[PDB]
C-alpha cells in the first residue's frame, strides 16, 4: 500500500 | 493451496512462496491469533531484516483477533530496541492486543483503510484452588491492567482517568472515530 | 436394604424404618457430604424436636467428609436459636465442617471415641471472568476465611494468631492431641 | 431418606413424611432452584392455605439459588392476591429472584439470621439468529430490565437511580447491611 | 491430485502447478468459503501484480457460499485503492459476500454465464451474556446491515427503501433477472 | 427378587422380607463393600438390639471384599463399647478389612467353615500435588500401618515383628493355617 | 508457515528457514515446553556449535513454561562441560525450568527486557499404590528440592533459609525486583 | 411383570407373589449367574426352612450359566451342616458350579429332565503385576483346581486320573451319558 | 523442527540433518522408549559403521526410560558380537533397561555426568486365560528374572544374593553412589 | 399403565391386576423374547395351576419372535410331564421357537386366527477362539439341528428329508398354509 | 526419524536412507507383523535380487509377532522357486509364523543368537452365520492345521504324531533347545 | 377365545 | 416335580 | 422459628 | 448355624 | 452412646 | 473466458 | 540483540 | 552378521 | 564429550 507504507 | 511465484534477478528462475517474496520487499503479515508459536517467529524476522540495511522502513500489516498478553509485549519491546522505524496498517479488523501494536507504531505512520474496526477491552482470566491462590492472581492480573492503560495513555494523548472509564466492556470503533481518539494519524484513499 | 423394625407401646405393631426409631429417641444423623438438600432435612428435624418437649438434650452423630459452606452456617445458626441443649459426637471421621459443628456443642457435652480422626483447612474456591469478576469473589472468600477463624478461637480457647498459622494445609489430629488444643472435652470407654 | 413422623390428633398413629407435618401448621419451604414445575406446587399450597381459614398467617422460608424470572412473578403476584398475610425468612442464602421475594413481604415482618447472605444482580440472558430477531430480544429483556428496578424502588425506600446503579454487577450484602439499604426489618437472636 | 503442467518459454521445462500457471496470465480463483486464511492471499496476489505492471487487466472468478463479514470488505478496499481495473465473473454460485464483490467490479465488465444463481440475505449473527452485553452487539450488527445497503443502491442503481425490502429473507435470482436488477452488464455465449 | 415370608405370633398375618425376620433374632449380616453408608446402617443395628435386652448374645455373618479404613474402625469400636458379647463367622471370603473383624470378637467366639479363605494386606492409597502435600499424606498412611499391627499382635498372640513381615503382600490362608496363625478358635461341621 | 530466506556467499543462492539462519550466527532458540525430545536437540546442538570454534560466544534466547526436571539438568550440566561461554536473555516469559537456566549463565552475562516475568515455585509430583510405594516417592522429590535450592543459594547471592521461605507458593516478579533478588545483571534499552 | 396368586388357609384373601408360594411348599430357585448378593439369599432360606420343621425335605431346582468359585461353596458347605436332606433337578441347563451342586445331593435323590445339558470345565482367571504378584495367584488357582476334583471323584465314583483328563477343555454331556458318568441316578417321564 | 547443517569436504555445500552429522563421526543417539522400531534401525547403524573402519571407537549417548525386554538383548548381543570397542555415556536418565546397557560397555569406558540417575527393578508383566495358561507364562517370566541378574554380578562385581535383594522394588541411585555399586567407572568434570 | 379391574366373588372388592385376572380362568400369556427369566415364571405358572385341579384344560396364547433353544425345551418337557392337557392359539405372529410350541400342543387342539404367519429356520450360533475350540461348537450345534427336526416329523406327519430341505432359510408362511403342511389343525372364524 | 547416509562409488555424493543400503548388500529386513501390504513388497525385492545375479546369497533377518496365514505362504513358495539360496536369523524374537519361515531356509544355513526365543502354537480363528456356514469354516482350519505340520516334520526331522501333541498350546523355546528340536544349525558367537 | 379354548 | 421331587 | 414467624 | 451361634 | 448421649 | 474476461 | 548478545 | 551371513 | 567419548 503505496505511496507510502511502501 | 496458497500459490507460487517465479523471479529472475540476473539468473533467474527461481521460485518462491508468496509471503517470502514479501519480506524481500520488507514486509511482515500477521494474520493469525498470537500465540507464543507466532511470537518466536516475528521476533525472529525483525532481527533479520534489520541486520542487512540499519536504515530502512519496515512494515506489519496487522489483521489478528488477539491474543496472549506476554507474547504481544515480546513485539512491543523488540520494536522499540531495534534502530530502524516501524509502521502499522489496519486490514478488516484489529482486537484486543493488534490495537496494542497499531498504537506502538512510529508517530506520524499509523494507517488504516476506509471501512475497518478497533476494538479494545480489559483482560480475561481465570483462578482455581484454595483462598491463598486466588489472592495472587487477583494481584497480578490488577497490575497488568494498569500497565496497559499507562502505555495507551501517552501513545494516544488522552488522560488516564478517561481510559480508565472508557474500556469497562467492549467497545468497538471505525476508522473515522479513531482518528480523533487518537489511535492513528490518517486514512488511505 | 435397610432393615425394618417392629414396636409395639399399647396397641402394638406399627413398623418403623431403622432411622425413624431413632428419631423417637430424640437422634439425629449425619452420614454424608453436606449440601442443601441434606440441610433442609436436618433444620427441620431440630424444630420438629424442639415443639413437643422444648426442655429434653437431642444428639447429633456426626460421621461427614465435609461439603458447603452455607449449609453449615444454616445449622450452627439454627443450633443456637433453639431453647435446648445440643450434644457432639465423633465417629470415625470429621472433615472440613464437621470439625466446625463438633465443636459448636455445649460446653461439657463433646464426645469422641478413642480411635477417631479430626481434620481443619481453609476452604476452595473457583473464579473465572475477567479483571473486575476475580477482584470480588477474591474479597469475599477471605471474609469467610476471617469469619470462621474468628468462633474457632471462643470455641476453643487458643488465640487467634495461632488457627490463622495451624491451618495453612491439611492437618490431621487423633483423639488424644484434640483433648488438648480443645475441640472436645471427654474421651468415650 | 427423608424420614416419617407419627401424630395423633383424637384417634392416632397418622403417619406423615416430615414436609407436610409442617403445612399443617402453615409453613411454606423453597429450597431449590426456581423453575417451572416448582412454582406450579407453591402456587397450588398459597390457594389452598387461603380456604380453611382466610385470617391467618403463613411464612415462606427462603433458601435458593435463583432461577426463572416468569415463574416469579407468578408466585409475586399470587401473594398480593390473597387476603392473609406473609412473612419472609432467610435461610443461608438468597440469590437472584429469593431476593425479590425477600422484599415482597409484608411491612414490618421480614425477618433474617444473623449470618447470612443477599445477593441482587441483573437478568441474563441469550439470542441468536439474523439482526431482525435480536431486536426484538433485547428490547424485552430491557422492559424487565426496568420493570423490577421500579418495584425494589418502593419496597425498599431507595430512589431509582441508586438502583441502576448499584447493582450492575454481583453484589453481596450481609445481613447487617441489608438493614440499612431497606431489604429487610429485623434480625433474629 | 490437481496436475501438473510443463512450459517452455525459452530454456524450457520450468513445471507449474495448474493454479500458478492462470496467475501468470492475470487470473485469480475464488473457490472457497471465505475467512481469514484465504483473505490474506488474495490481498498479497493483487499487490503483487499491481507492481510488474500498474496498467493491465485483473480477473476474478468467483465461486463461493460465502463467509465472514470483516474479509470481505478487505477486498473490497484494496480492489478500489489499487490503479488496474477489476472485471468479475460468476460460475455456477454466487453466494452473501460472492455478490457484494461480483458488483464491486467495473462500470462495464461484470459478467456471468446463462445457467447461474445469484443470493443476497441479510446478516446472520449471535450474542450472550448479560442485559448490557447484548445491546452493544445489536447495536453494531444494524450498522452493519445500513452500511451494506448504502453501497448495494449505487453500484446497482435502485432506491434504498427498495434493497430494504426486498432482501428481509434469502431471495435467489437467475443471469437474465440481475440483468434487469442491475447486478451484472452481460451474459457470455 | 429376594423373597417375603409370613409370620403369626398370636395374631398372625405379618409379613416380613427375609433379612427382617434374621434380625428379630440377633443376627447381622455384611455381604458387600464397605463404605460409609453400609457402616450407618451397621452401626445402627447394634444400638437397636443392644437396648431391649441388655445381656444376649449376637452375630456378625461377615462375606466381604474389604472397603474403606475409617467405616472399618467406626464398627470395631461400636462392638467395644456395648455390654452383650459379640460373635463372627466366615462365609465364603473374608478380605482386607472383614478380616480385621473376624479377630475382633469374643475370645472363645470366633467360628469359621472348612473351605473358606482369609487375606490380609497392607492398605493402599494415593496422593497428588507439590512436595509439601505428599509429606503430609506419607506421614498419615504409616500412622495407619503402625496402628492395626499393633492391635492384631494382641488379638492372634504373634510378636509385632512376624505381623509386620508375614503381610507386605497378598497372603491368602485357609481355615486350618488361620487356628494355628491365632485368627480363629474352632471349625464347624 | 515459517518463511525461507536467501543466502549468497560466494557462490549464492543458498536457501535455509529462518531458524538455521540464525544458528549460523551462533544462537539457540528455546520456544516450547521442555520435554525429552526437545533437550536432545539442545544437547546437540551446543557440541556441534563447540567443535568448529571453541572459543566464542553462544546465546540461548529463552521464552517457555516450563517441564520437567530431568531434562533441565540435562542442559544445565551441559553448559558447565564444554569451554566457551554461554549468554542468557529472557522473552516475554521465564517460568519453573527456564528461570533455573536463565541464572545459569555466566556471571557478567545475564539480560533481560524491560517488560518480562520470572516465575520460581516448588517441585509438583504424583504417587499411587501401597504404604511401601509412597514412602520411595515422598524421599525422592524432597531431595530434588534440597538440590535445587543449593544452587540458586550461590548462583544468586541471598542465604538459604531465605529460599526455602521465599518460593512455597508461585512467587512472581518482574524485571526491575530480579536485579535485586540477583538472577539478572542487566536490564535493555 | 411376574404376577400375582391369592391363597385362603383360614380367614383367606392373603396375596403373594408367585415365587413366594413356592417357599412356603419347600421349594427354593436359582435362575441367575451365582454371584455373592445371590448366595447370601440361599444361604438365608435354607436356615430359614431348617428351623420349623428340622425333618422334611428341600428341594433346589437349578437352572444357571455359572458364576464365582467362593459362592458356590459357600451353599455347598451349608447343604451338609443342616440336618434334612436337600434333592436336586436340572431343569434345562447346568453349567461350570451348578453341575458341582447338582452332585452334590443326597445318593438317591438327582434327578433330571429327558433333554437337558451338563457342562464342566476347569476354572479361569486373571493376573497383572510384577514377578512376586504373579506366583502367588498361580499358586492359590492350582490348589482349587486340586480341591474340586477330589470332591467330584467320590460323588460320583471314577477315579481321579480320569477327572484329571477329562475336563481339560468344555466338555457338554446329555442326561443320558451322565447317567453312566455318574453325575445323577435317574431320568424323569 | 530440528534444524539443518551444512558441510563442505571438498566440494562443499552438502547439508545433512543435525542427527546424521553425528553420525559421521561415529556417535549413535537413544532418546525414546525401547520398541521394536527403534531396535532395528540401532542394530543397522551398529553393522554399517562396524564395516568401514572394523577399528574405531563408537559411543550411545543414553537418555530412555526403559522399555521391552527382548528388543534390549537385541542389542546386548550385537554389542558383543562386532570387533570395535563400545562406550556408554548417561545423560539425564537411565531407566529399567538403559541400566543394562550402561554395565554391558566395555570394562574401563562407561562415563556419567554428576547429576544424573540410575534405576534397576525387576520386569513387569501380565497374563490371563485358564489355569494351564498361566502356569506358563509364570514360568517363563521367573527365568528371565534370573537370567538377568547372572549378568549384572559379573559385570558390577557383587555377589548374586545382593542382586536378588537389592532390586525387589524401585531403587534409585545417584552418580556416586553408582561408582560405589559397580555400575560405572568415572564421572566427568 | 396397565390398567386394574375390580372382582366381587362373596366379600368383594378385591383388585387385581389384568394379567393375573386371566390365570384365574387357567390361561397364560407369552408375550416376550424367550430368555431365561421369563421361562422360569412360565415354568412356576404350569406346576402351580396342575395342583389345584389335575383335570382341566390349559390355554397358552403365543405372540413372540423367538429367543434360546435351552429355554424352549425347558417348556416343552414341563407340558409333558404333567397330567392335563394344553391348548395353543397363535396371535400375529410366531417365530422361531414360538412355532416349536404351537406344534406341541395336544392333537386336536392347536388353533390360529385366519390372518397370521408362522415361520421355521435353522439356528444361528458363534464360535471363537482357537482350531480345538471350534470343532466342539460345531459339533454341538448339528446335534441340536438334528433333534429338532427329528420331533417336528412326527408332531406334523411329514418325513425328514422334507423337513432337513425345506428350512435351510427363512420360510415364512400364513394359516392356510400351515393347515396342509401339518403345523395346526383349525381357523377360528 | 531414520536417518541418511552418504555413499560414493566413483562419482560420489548419493544419498540413500538406511535400509536402501543394506538392500544392496542383498539384505532384507522384516520387523513388522506380516500383512498383505508388507508381504507384496517383500515378494518384489526378491525378484528384483534375483534378475541382476541369479547365483549370489540372499537374507531375511527376522524378527516378528506373527501375522496372517495367507501372506506367509505367499513368501513360502517364492523363496523356493526361485535359484538362489536364502538363509535366516532370528533376532530377539520368532513368533507364529516367524518361526515357519526361519526353518524354511537352506539346509545348513539357519543362524540364531545366543540369547533368542522361539515360539509355536496353531492357528487361532473365528466364525459366525447359521448352522451351514460353521461347518465350512471349521473344515478349512483343520486342513490348514493339517497342512503346516507336515512341513515341520520333513524340515526339522521328528515325526509327525510328536508336532501334533507338542503344540497343542504355547509353547515357547530358547536357542538352545531349538538346536536340539532341529528348527536351526549353528548359534553365533 | 371361546367357544372352544376357553 | 411330584411323584417325587415335591 | 417462634417468637414470632410462627 | 446352631449349635452355637446361634 | 448411653451413658450420657442418651 | 476470452473475448473479453481475457 | 547486538550490542552485546550479540 | 559375517563370517558368514554375509 | 571429548576428551574422552570421543
Amino acid at each position: 500500500f503505496s505511496p507510502a507504507a511502501p | 493451496l496458497i500459490p507460487t511465484v517465479i523471479e529472475q534477478t540476473n539468473r533467474g528462475e527461481r521460485a518462491y512462496d508468496i509471503y517470502s517474496r514479501l519480506l524481500k520487499d520488507r514486509i511482515i503479515m500477521l494474520g493469525s491469533a498470537i500465540d507464543d508459536n507466532v511470537a518466536n517467529s516475528i521476533v525472529s524476522q525483525l532481527l533479520f531484516l534489520a541486520a542487512e540495511d540499519p536504515e530502512k522502513e519496515i512494515s506489519l500489516y496487522i489483521n489478528s483477533p488477539g491474543g496472549s498478553i506476554t507474547a504481544g509485549m515480546a513485539i512491543y519491546d523488540t520494536m522499540q530496541f531495534i534502530k530502524p522505524k516501524v509502521s502499522t496498517i489496519c486490514i478488516g479488523m484489529a482486537a484486543s492486543m493488534g490495537a496494542f501494536l497499531l498504537a506502538a507504531g512510529e508517530k506520524g505512520k499509523r494507517y488504516a483503510l476506509p471501512n475497518s474496526e478497533v476494538m479494545i477491552h480489559q483482560p480475561l482470566g481465570g483462578a482455581q484452588g484454595q483462598a491463598t491462590e486466588i489472592e495472587i492472581a487477583a494481584k497480578r492480573i490488577l497490575l497488568l491492567r494498569d500497565k496497559l492503560n499507562k502505555v495507551l495513555a501517552e501513545r494516544t494523548g488522552q488522560p488516564l482517568e478517561v481510559i480508565e472509564r472508557d474500556t469497562d466492556r467492549d467497545n468497538f470503533k471505525s476508522a473515522e472515530e479513531a482518528l480523533e481518539y487518537g489511535l492513528i494519524d490518517k486514512i488511505l484513499t
